[PDB]
RNA sequence: CUUUCU
RNA sequence: CCUGGUCCACCCGUGACGCUGAGGCGCGAAAGCGUGGGGAGCAAACCGGAUUAGAUACCCGGGUAGUCCACGCCCUAAACGAUGCGCGCUAGGUCUCUGGGUCUCCUGGGGGCCGAAGCUAACGCGUUAAGCGCGCCGCCUGGGGAGUACGGCCGCAAGGC
RNA sequence: UAGCGCCGGCCAACUCCGUGCCAGCAGCCGCGGUAAUACGGAGGGCGCGAGCGUUACCCGGAUUCACUGGGCGUAAAGGGCGUGUAGGCGGCCUGGGGCGUCCCAUGUGAAAGACCACGGCUCAACCGUGGGGGAGCGUGGGAUACGCUCAGGCUAGACG
């Protein structure tokens, strides 16, 4: 079975994004979306939309990446460096609003799930809650 | 206690000129006036290369043998500008330099940070009337420090006292030769000390 | 304008019937403390030549820190080989925190206020292309925002 | 300089086995063979040649590279058709990247070619008045085209990325802007200006840099006539 | 073929 | 004759019934053990020839257990891909085995080789991962002492765990 | 009154003499077999200083039991394979519950110690006063994204 869709999305973007796929797909669900809310918010791709593959339905992910490099591996610098599970199944992560970690002293984000839906570390913060850890980006 | 010793030879080591004796160490004789060179048997011959270790050794060794203070002393001074907010190295400098003797020797009071001790240790000295021996005493923000009427006739405190006629004083303090004293107004800043020391490596020091 | 830290110079041999026959390396960090800090690792039959010869391969590679007020801008951990290095920014005061390798790069750099750990192999040629290596991806919130934009 | 109909030529090219990467600039397989995009070609064209002016408007040296048999003559001709140095025979290891030591050869040449008309034309056995003869026969086999460089070029015009591998990887280390009349069976991503189309072929080879060259001349003030290179194309 | 040690 | 696994096409049925798996139970090369049978060739041990300084060996001639069958036991191994299982994701190229197709190619299952990205100490691995992830089991923590001692459990014994 | 340790490298501090794989040093690597900065003394030096050094033990260094933070093709490390119990883990949509989880208030979290401030003894050590922090748990109120639970639905896993 898909043992967890959160890391599985994760994954297959991290995975695009490494060998710069432009879009990427990833089976739906209301979940996954309202993380890729803001994956888009902030910034992190260039957005996604409901698709219909062979049927059923999926999730384009509109990779991001920064320009042409210079000399060898003109390859583009990562928007997302980083991307990682953190509360996993079989070893749930909670935390207190006093306990939410400052991904990349600020420059990157985690996102976190909380009973007032699925908020950044600033969202959650500013909205004084925590929740389940879901993921840090950078 | 304290060094007691050949001083110049401190002098010599640390490279740097160190001023332990006042008088003199402005007469063509510090020995930094044509011997820069350090002590012993050695004295003259190529250096190699110092390792990290070296450089924050002596650098603190510096610092340190100017304000002569036992390491235990100055190692304790040292946690304490730790612990307390503002950066670490100034802190310290200020800490240092609110010593009750090294007050009475920046005041012209005394020829040099030795001689300083003394006096405060022989009594003739005052922080506020009350008279204070106590050479690593914290002299404040605010604190008058006087000279032992009794003492006020001592001819040391004369002569020293006169040539103070003139000579200009540090900008966080200020003296009234006139009666003998002097007040602490502010912790001297980094900026207002000229010590020939790089405190980030004695910090790096302190570091290991 | 460029100062020059030499790391290590190590011996090393080679065999030939008849004989070891040696050859140095040295390892050498150059930096203006400003902001651009350069590692250069030149081998040769004799010392100096080799010293030399890393000081020319250090300028000729060069990183741009984003020094921010003595320090960095956030934490960094990178594995080049076995080794791996650890970056944390540090307030003033803090000193550089680092082992021999690290530090001479990160002082040279300009790097006033670091906190640092070594981790996994230590070997210095290695752990010194991981400190470079670790600078070359530090960011700042600008860059960051920069590549978010559009 | 441009058009389209230049299905004449060019287009598609190179059995299948590609470069995945390729996948851009291709428009399908036919009997076989993948069909590159000219739309596309033409797109990169513009673009391309586009920075050439610049280059060229700016008095900017530009090295043709062209070792593949198949335009070995064509990149003499353009080169030579324009103040524009090249490599012929062989790219030989750091020519870019070892410069001012490849140099040294270019010195010789001259160096050699003097002594070949000086006072001592006939002087030293004959021996060495035959080694010398041949010090100069490969240093003008291989130093012909890359003569003129007096410096690192600006850029560099290669005919088949993929043969000319080492010539790219080298301008690229040394951020020297790379151009080239790839296709099929290359590395897009290596190539900072592509002419995607027929890496192979002549009546293909011949179009392009020709053009290419009269737009270097077509923006110099040159205005020159038509290529002497298309009689090489037969 | 076998064909030890230093 | 009896019977297991497995793959493809159609997408027809059920509707999360799934994955892993401490114990348990079972299977488990060879050699070995018990009872009975068999025994051509081969062949530990053994009996001889030769070689050698010696030859308890290699070479040559014989030769018993055994190798074979049955029923029961033993349970180990370089039991190896020295690489636990499941799922998702990340270029291709080439050869091959088997199924389907509109069958000079596409497509599913399997076996190989070269390889993108990436990983790796290196060697190498690379959609048959040693890459990117998640789930569950097992296992490691310097060498020798030592797979030994002691205890327990299993075995007829050898011996195993 | 000034002593004690150290000066091959880790590690700050180098020379002469004596000895000759001896006598000895030694934490590890090692040093000593006639030029020893490594033994013994001396001169000189480095570090601490009424202390200095040793031994012992604990934490550290040791991400070397790895939750933070490690690993198992060849380095130590995949179980000989399967079937399968307990246990761990669980696709998409919706609804109820609100156990986990998050939030607020409140009680508790003694004093001492720790932290900050000011103060007392000539300073400090020591001590006094005041202030702030504090996980955990109790009670009440709230939230429901995720996990759990219950119910309903689905076909993309699985089975047929
Ligand atoms: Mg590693
Ligand atoms: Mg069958
Ligand atoms: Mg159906
Ligand atoms: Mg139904
Ligand atoms: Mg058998
Ligand atoms: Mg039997
Ligand atoms: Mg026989
Ligand atoms: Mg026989
Ligand atoms: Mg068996
Ligand atoms: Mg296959
Ligand atoms: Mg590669
Ligand atoms: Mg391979
Ligand atoms: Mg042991
Ligand atoms: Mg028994
Ligand atoms: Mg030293
Ligand atoms: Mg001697
Ligand atoms: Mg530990
Ligand atoms: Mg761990
Ligand atoms: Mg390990
Ligand atoms: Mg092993
Ligand atoms: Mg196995
Ligand atoms: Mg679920
Ligand atoms: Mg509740
Ligand atoms: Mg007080
Ligand atoms: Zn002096």
């Amino acid at each position: 079975m898909l043992t967890d869709p959160i890391a599985d999305m994760l994954t297959r973007i991290r995975n695009a994004t490494r060998v710069y796929k432009e879009s990427t797909d990833v089976p739906a669900s209301r979940f996954k979306e309202e993380i890729l809310r803001i994956l888009a918010r902030e910034g992190f791709i260039k957005g996604y939309e409901r698709v219909d593959v062979d049927g059923k339905p999926y999730l384009r992910v509109y990779l991001k990446y920064g320009p042409r490099r210079q000399g060898p591996d003109p390859r583009p610098e990562q928007v997302i460096h980083h991307i990682r599970r953190i509360s996993k199944p079989g070893r749930r992560v909670y935390v207190g609003v006093k306990e939410i970690p400052r991904v990349r002293r600020g420059l990157g984000i985690a996102i976190l799930s909380t009973s007032k839906g699925v908020l950044t570390d600033r969202e959650a913060r500013k909205l004084g809650v925590g929740g389940e850890l879901i993921c840090e980006v950078w | 206690g304290r060094y007691i010793g050949p001083v110049c030879r401190l002098c010599r080591r640390e490279g740097v000129k160190l001023y332990l004796k006042g008088e003199r160490c402005y007469s063509p004789k510090c020995a930094m006036e044509r011997r820069p060179y350090p002590p012993g048997q050695h004295g003259q011959k190529r250096a190699r290369r110092p390792s990290d270790y070296a450089v924050r050794l002596r650098e603190k060794q510096k610092l340190r043998r100017i304000y002569g203070i036992s390491e235990r002393q100055f190692r304790n001074l040292f946690e304490e500008a730790s612990k307390k907010k503002g950066v670490t190295g100034s802190v310290f400098l200020g800490l240092l330099e609110s010593r009750l003797d090294n007050v009475v020797y920046r005041l012209g009071f005394a020829v040099s940070r030795r001689q300083a001790r003394q006096l405060v240790r022989h009594g003739h000295i005052t922080v506020n009337g009350r008279r204070v021996d106590l050479p690593s005493y914290r002299v404040r923000p605010g604190d008058e420090i006087a000279v032992a009427e009794k003492s006020r006739n001592l001819e040391l405190i004369r002569q020293n006292l006169e040539a103070m006629k003139g000579r200009k004083v540090g900008p966080w303090l200020s003296l009234d030769v006139e009666g003998m004293k002097g007040k602490f107004l502010r912790l001297p800043d980094r900026e207002d000390l000229a010590l020939p020391v790089q405190e980030n490596l004695v910090i790096e020091f302190y570091s290991r | 304008d460029f100062e020059e830290k030499m790391i290590l110079i190590r011996r090393t041999a080679r065999m030939q019937a008849g004989g070891r026959r040696f050859r140095f390396g040295a390892l050498v960090v150059v930096g203006d403390r400003q902001g651009r800090v350069g590692l250069g690792f030149g081998k040769a039959p004799e010392v100096p030549l080799a010293v030399q010869k890393a000081g020319y391969y250090a300028r000729r590679n060069m990183v741009e820190v984003p020094l921010q007020n003595g320090t960095i801008p956030h934490e960094i951990e990178v594995e080049f080989g076995a080794s791996k290095i650890v970056l944390k920014p540090a307030a003033p005061g803090t000193g550089v925190i680092a082992g021999a390798v690290p530090r001479a790069i990160l002082e040279l750099a300009g790097v006033t206020d670091i906190l640092t750990k070594e981790l996994g192999s230590r070997n210095p040629i290695n752990i010194a292309y991981a400190t470079m290596e670790a600078l070359r991806q530090l960011r700042t919130k600008a860059d960051v925002e920069r590549l978010r934009k559009g | 300089v441009k058009e389209l109909l230049e299905a004449g030529v060019h287009f598609g090219h190179e059995r299948k086995r590609w470069n995945p990467k390729f996948a851009r600039y291709i428009y399908a397989e036919r009997n076989g063979i993948h069909i590159i995009d000219l739309q596309k070609t033409m797109e990169e064209l513009e673009r391309t040649f586009r920075f050439i002016e610049d280059l060229a408007m700016r008095g900017g040296t530009i090295l043709f590279v062209g070792t593949k048999k198949q335009a070995q003559d064509i990149v003499r001709m353009e080169a030579e058709r324009a103040g524009m140095p090249y490599v012929n025979q062989r790219w030989l290891g750091g020519m870019l990247t070892n410069f001012k030591t490849i140099s040294q050869r270019v010195h010789r040449l001259e160096e050699l070619e003097a002594l070949f008309a000086s006072p001592e034309i006939e002087e030293r056995p004959k021996k060495e008045q035959v080694r010398l003869k041949h010090e100069l026969e490969r240093l003008q086999k291989y130093l012909s085209g890359f003569r003129l460089l007096k410096r690192l070029p600006d850029a560099i015009f290669v005919v088949d990325p993929t043969k000319e591998a080492i010539a790219v990887r080298e301008a690229r280390k040394l951020f020297i802007p790379v151009i080239a009349l790839a296709d099929t069976d290359s590395d897009p991503d290596l190539v900072d200006y592509i002419i995607p189309g027929n890496d192979d072929a002549i009546r293909s080879i011949q179009l392009i840099l020709s053009r290419a060259v009269d737009l270097i001349i077509q923006a110099r003030g040159g205005v020159v006539e038509p290529s002497p290179s298309y009689a090489l194309v037969q």
